[PDB]
Protein backbone atom coordinates (compact mmCIF):
# COMPACT_ATOMS: atom_id res chain seq x y z
CA UNK A 1 0.00 0.00 0.00
CA UNK A 2 1.46 3.41 -1.06
CA UNK A 3 -0.06 6.73 -1.48
CA UNK A 4 1.03 10.33 -2.74
CA UNK A 5 2.45 11.95 0.04
CA UNK A 6 4.70 8.87 0.93
CA UNK A 7 6.03 8.74 -2.41
CA UNK A 8 6.25 12.83 -2.84
CA UNK A 9 7.99 12.78 0.71
CA UNK A 10 10.63 10.06 -0.84
CA UNK A 11 11.24 12.14 -3.65
CA UNK A 12 11.36 15.44 -1.65
CA UNK A 13 13.94 13.98 1.01
CA UNK A 14 16.22 12.55 -1.73
CA UNK A 15 15.70 9.06 -1.65
CA UNK A 16 14.27 8.76 -5.00
CA UNK A 17 16.30 10.59 -7.37
CA UNK A 18 16.20 11.01 -11.18
CA UNK A 19 13.33 10.54 -13.40
CA UNK A 20 12.47 6.68 -12.81
CA UNK A 21 12.23 4.52 -9.81
CA UNK A 22 11.60 0.48 -9.14
CA UNK A 23 7.86 -0.09 -8.34
CA UNK A 24 6.10 -3.25 -6.91
CA UNK A 25 2.77 -3.65 -8.42
CA UNK A 26 0.28 -6.28 -6.55
CA UNK A 27 -2.91 -7.18 -7.83
CA UNK A 28 -2.04 -4.74 -10.82
CA UNK A 29 -1.51 -1.61 -8.36
CA UNK A 30 1.08 0.50 -7.49
CA UNK A 31 1.79 -1.15 -4.11
CA UNK A 32 5.23 -0.54 -3.09
CA UNK A 33 8.80 0.79 -3.75
CA UNK A 34 11.99 -0.22 -3.96
CA UNK A 35 15.77 1.20 -3.61
CA UNK A 36 18.98 0.00 -4.17
CA UNK A 37 19.58 -2.83 -1.87
CA UNK A 38 15.62 -3.29 -0.91
CA UNK A 39 14.55 -6.82 -0.92
CA UNK A 40 12.27 -7.99 -3.60
CA UNK A 41 10.47 -11.49 -2.98
CA UNK A 42 10.20 -13.78 -5.81
CA UNK A 43 6.74 -13.43 -6.38
CA UNK A 44 6.66 -9.19 -6.11
CA UNK A 45 6.55 -8.28 -9.64
CA UNK A 46 8.76 -5.27 -9.90
CA UNK A 47 9.02 -2.55 -12.68
CA UNK A 48 11.46 0.38 -14.13
CA UNK A 49 8.24 3.37 -14.07
CA UNK A 50 8.95 7.08 -14.66
CA UNK A 51 8.56 9.16 -11.13
CA UNK A 52 5.90 11.21 -12.89
CA UNK A 53 3.74 8.54 -14.03
CA UNK A 54 3.45 7.33 -10.43
CA UNK A 55 2.99 10.30 -9.46
CA UNK A 56 0.02 10.80 -11.36
CA UNK A 57 -1.76 7.45 -11.11
CA UNK A 58 -0.87 7.67 -7.04
CA UNK A 59 -2.86 11.22 -7.26
CA UNK A 60 -6.19 9.25 -8.49
CA UNK A 61 -6.66 8.05 -5.20
CA UNK A 62 -6.89 11.63 -3.74
CA UNK A 63 -10.19 12.57 -6.18
CA UNK A 64 -13.65 12.57 -4.50
CA UNK A 65 -15.37 9.07 -6.46
CA UNK A 66 -19.24 9.53 -5.40
CA UNK A 67 -21.30 6.87 -5.46
CA UNK A 68 -25.08 6.34 -4.85
CA UNK B 1 2.63 10.88 13.43
CA UNK B 2 5.56 12.42 15.03
CA UNK B 3 9.10 11.49 14.45
CA UNK B 4 9.67 9.99 18.02
CA UNK B 5 6.92 7.24 16.81
CA UNK B 6 9.51 5.22 14.34
CA UNK B 7 11.57 5.69 17.98
CA UNK B 8 9.61 3.96 19.91
CA UNK B 9 7.99 1.12 17.59
CA UNK B 10 11.94 -0.05 16.68
CA UNK B 11 13.10 0.02 20.14
CA UNK B 12 9.58 -1.88 21.05
CA UNK B 13 9.55 -4.50 18.23
CA UNK B 14 13.18 -5.10 19.05
CA UNK B 15 12.51 -5.10 23.15
CA UNK B 16 10.12 -8.11 22.31
CA UNK B 17 12.08 -9.95 20.24
CA UNK B 18 9.49 -9.87 17.32
CA UNK B 19 11.17 -9.57 13.32
CA UNK B 20 10.16 -6.95 11.33
CA UNK B 21 8.23 -10.22 9.07
CA UNK B 22 5.65 -10.60 12.38
CA UNK B 23 5.13 -7.14 12.32
CA UNK B 24 3.71 -7.12 9.04
CA UNK B 25 2.80 -10.65 7.92
CA UNK B 26 0.73 -10.25 4.47
CA UNK B 27 2.46 -6.76 3.80
CA UNK B 28 -1.13 -5.83 2.87
CA UNK B 29 -1.12 -2.91 5.27
CA UNK B 30 2.47 -2.40 5.62
CA UNK B 31 5.67 -4.26 3.61
CA UNK B 32 9.13 -4.18 5.61
CA UNK B 33 10.88 -2.31 3.05
CA UNK B 34 8.32 0.08 4.43
CA UNK B 35 8.54 -0.95 8.25
CA UNK B 36 12.41 -0.25 7.68
CA UNK B 37 11.85 3.35 6.41
CA UNK B 38 9.09 4.00 9.58
CA UNK B 39 11.84 3.07 11.79
CA UNK B 40 15.08 5.16 10.30
CA UNK B 41 12.66 7.88 9.83
CA UNK B 42 13.18 7.73 6.13
CA UNK B 43 9.50 7.58 5.67
CA UNK B 44 7.01 9.13 8.03
CA UNK B 45 4.16 6.33 8.89
CA UNK B 46 0.67 7.09 7.99
CA UNK B 47 -2.11 7.10 10.69
CA UNK B 48 -3.28 3.72 9.33
CA UNK B 49 0.31 2.15 9.26
CA UNK B 50 0.73 3.62 12.72
CA UNK B 51 -2.38 2.27 14.20
CA UNK B 52 -1.31 -1.05 12.35
CA UNK B 53 2.14 -1.37 14.01
CA UNK B 54 0.42 -0.46 17.37
CA UNK B 55 -1.69 -3.53 17.33
CA UNK B 56 1.14 -5.85 16.16
CA UNK B 57 3.02 -4.41 18.90
CA UNK B 58 0.47 -5.17 21.30
CA UNK B 59 0.16 -1.56 22.28
CA UNK B 60 -2.88 0.72 22.59
CA UNK B 61 -2.42 3.84 19.84
CA UNK B 62 -2.41 6.80 22.48
CA UNK B 63 0.37 4.17 24.22
CA UNK B 64 2.70 4.78 21.25
CA UNK B 65 1.52 8.93 20.98
CA UNK B 66 1.73 9.75 24.89
CA UNK B 67 -1.63 10.62 24.76
CA UNK B 68 -1.22 13.07 22.43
Amino acid sequence: MLYIDEFKEAIDKGYILGDTVAIVRKNGKIFDYVLPHEKVRDDEVVTVERVEEVMVELDKLEHHHHHH
Amino acid sequence: MLKDFGKKIKSLRLEKGLTKEAVCLDESQLSTRQLTRIESGQSTPTLNKAVYIAGRLGVTLGYLTDGE
